[PDB]
């Protein structure tokens, strides 16, 4: 859960979330929590797809850039039909580009609140090191 | 000659110390944090002793020549100095240019 | 916090900040501090994403170029819908290009007020150096 | 402070500075010193970003080319909205090209009034030089 | 001072200099000497930027080609707004191309009145030359 | 002085020289000698810029091709405003191409009246030649 | 003098030479010999520029192809203003292409009347040849 309904409302205003989330009432009246939850879950799943090879999956903290990316992807997911030239689609593409840059080691995952994220041990591995005759015998 | 021999011996000892594994330099892309930098540094440091290791495709390790040559120059200098010392102390007929074997009355 | 509400007002005038920040009153009357704070936080998060590999994260001082970049990104973030040809989008792209140039070591992070920034110790690392027989024995 | 309000007025006439600096009075009446100061500071910050790797930051003197570049960038910064085909934007791009050429060692930073600038000691570094046996013993 | 007000008047006629230099009177009446001086200084600063790596800065004489280049750049600088397709802009670009060709060693700086310019000692440097045993001992 | 006022009149007719040289009388009445002299001097300066690396500067004689090139460049310089598609501009570009070809050693500077020009000694330089033991001892 | 007024009249008819040579009478009445002489001289100078590196300059005979090239260039020179799409300009360009092909050793300079031209001794040079011990001693 890198973003919440509060984050979506704050980033896109409550009116737009209501309009793109209420599918049964015309005009919209309330925000459907289930739809928003599914959209946020899908955004988190995509982000994990991008970040699985460099960091641990169950992150204990959410970096701020991760919050922005999740909010953007979740909003893009709340559109049933999304054309290519829709600006929301372009924002989603830019965020996906940021994610790909992070995955390819060109961008670093920033601070969460004060501490660093938790990188995986992929680079750590070395055989073991056989150096007998060099132990001050 | 003593100073020449001392310098040659010390240089040879240093070169023998450096001999063995090659110097290998690791490279990392932008956005590598300090912890990952330290992990890469330790991996490179222990890579020579360690037969195998794995790194991300975005990183790179280059094995550069460490010290390639021979002991011939050093040993030549040591032999020259020792011959000079032998000639100066005991003469250049028995010690440096040894008189070799051969008995008789 | 590389930029503040005062910086945004000074760079873009208080009227524009009011117009792009007040989402509940039409016409706008007041500047919403929470929305501006979130936009500035997102800009800072992106900048940290770009600068994590060369400098320490919790910078004790804010370089002036960093202030300009943060202000531009924060203003770009205050737009719910941002098209490709919008000039604000172009300014954001130019600032992102500046950030990428800094990350790739083509531009240096300037002075904060009088002293240099604090680069990370990424380049410092060397094995240790074994040079016995060369210590004036 | 590579340029001042006097330089901006001289280069772009006082009327244009008044028009692009006074944001609260319509029609403009006075030049806002704070806005001009911030624009000049931003231009200086960008120039320092470009020049940090070849010269000392706190320059004791301002080269004339630096004055022209700072004036152009400051004027470009005084526009809240700047489109791509605006000629001021093109002038800013040309000045940025000049700065990049200076940074990449294709152009030299000229005289300030009579003396040279102060290049950094980046190229000076060499190990030390061990040449015993060659000191006329 | 590679060019003067007399040179600008001679090259572009006094009417055009008056029109592009008088900013306070409409129609123009007199030529503003301060504005012309600043434009000429900026042109000289750019030319020095281009010529610093091959010749001494404080040139004791002004080559004729340098006079033409300075006049063109100074006139181009007297325009507050200069579009891309303006012929004066094209002339400035051609002169800048000439300057770049000079800097890259494809064109030589011509005679001033009768003598050559003063190239810098950049190419002169050699170590020193150790050739004992070859001095007719 | 590779070309004179007589050459310009002969090549472009006296009417055109009068029209492009008289800037104070409308319609033109007389040819301004100072303006023509400055234009010819500028053309000569450009030609010397192109020819300094292969021949001596103060040429004692003017090759005919040099006369044609100087006349063309001088006429092109007499236009205050010169657009890209103006045929005079195209002629100037062709002449500059001829000059560049001469500089790059693809074209030779022709006869002046009966004798060759005076090439510089740039190619002559060789060390000296040490060939003792080969002097018929 | 690779071509004469008779050659120009024969190639382009006397009417066209009169029209492009008489600049003072409207309609034209007579052919100006001085203008034609200057145009022919300029054509010869360009041709010599192209041919100086392969043949002697003061040719004792004029090859026929040289006559055609000179006539074309001279006619092209008699036009005060010559646009790019003018067919005479295209003919001049084709003739210049022929000249360049001759210079680059792709075309040979043909017979003058019955004998060959006089190539320069550029290729002849060889050191001298030291072959003692091979002179039937």
């Amino acid at each position: 859960s890198y973003c919440t309904l509060a984050d979506l409302i704050e980033q896109y205003s409550e009116q737009k979330i209501r309009e793109v989330s209420d599918r049964v009432n015309k005009p919209a009246t309330t925000i459907d929590t289930v739809i928003v939850d599914r959209a946020i879950a899908d955004a988190d799943s995509e982000i994990d797809l991008h970040l699985h090879g460099r960091y641990q999956l169950p992150l204990a903290s959410v970096p701020t850039a991760l919050k922005r990316i999740a909010c953007g992807l979740a909003y893009a997911n709340l559109h049933i039909v999304l054309k290519e030239e829709n600006p929301v689609y372009k924002t989603a593409e830019h965020l996906r580009k940021l994610l790909s840059g992070i995955a390819n080691g060109k961008l670093s995952l920033a601070l969460d609140a004060d501490g660093k994220p938790a990188p995986v041990a992929n680079t750590v591995q070395i055989s073991e090191g056989r150096n007998d005759w060099g132990a001050d015998w | 000659p003593y100073l020449f021999r001392h310098y040659a011996t010390s240089d040879l000892a240093e070169m023998l110390e450096i001999y063995g594994l090659p110097i290998r330099l690791g490279k990392y892309p932008p956005g590598t944090a300090d912890e990952e930098k330290a992990t890469l540094l330790r991996a490179v440091t222990g890579l020579g002793h360690a037969a195998a290791g794995i790194i991300p495709e975005t990183m790179a390790i280059d094995f550069q020549q460490a010290a390639q040559g021979s002991s011939d120059p050093f040993l030549a200098m040591m032999r020259q100095s020792e011959d000079a010392i032998s000639k100066a102390v005991l003469g250049g007929t028995l010690t440096s240019t040894t008189s070799q074997s051969g008995g008789g009355a």
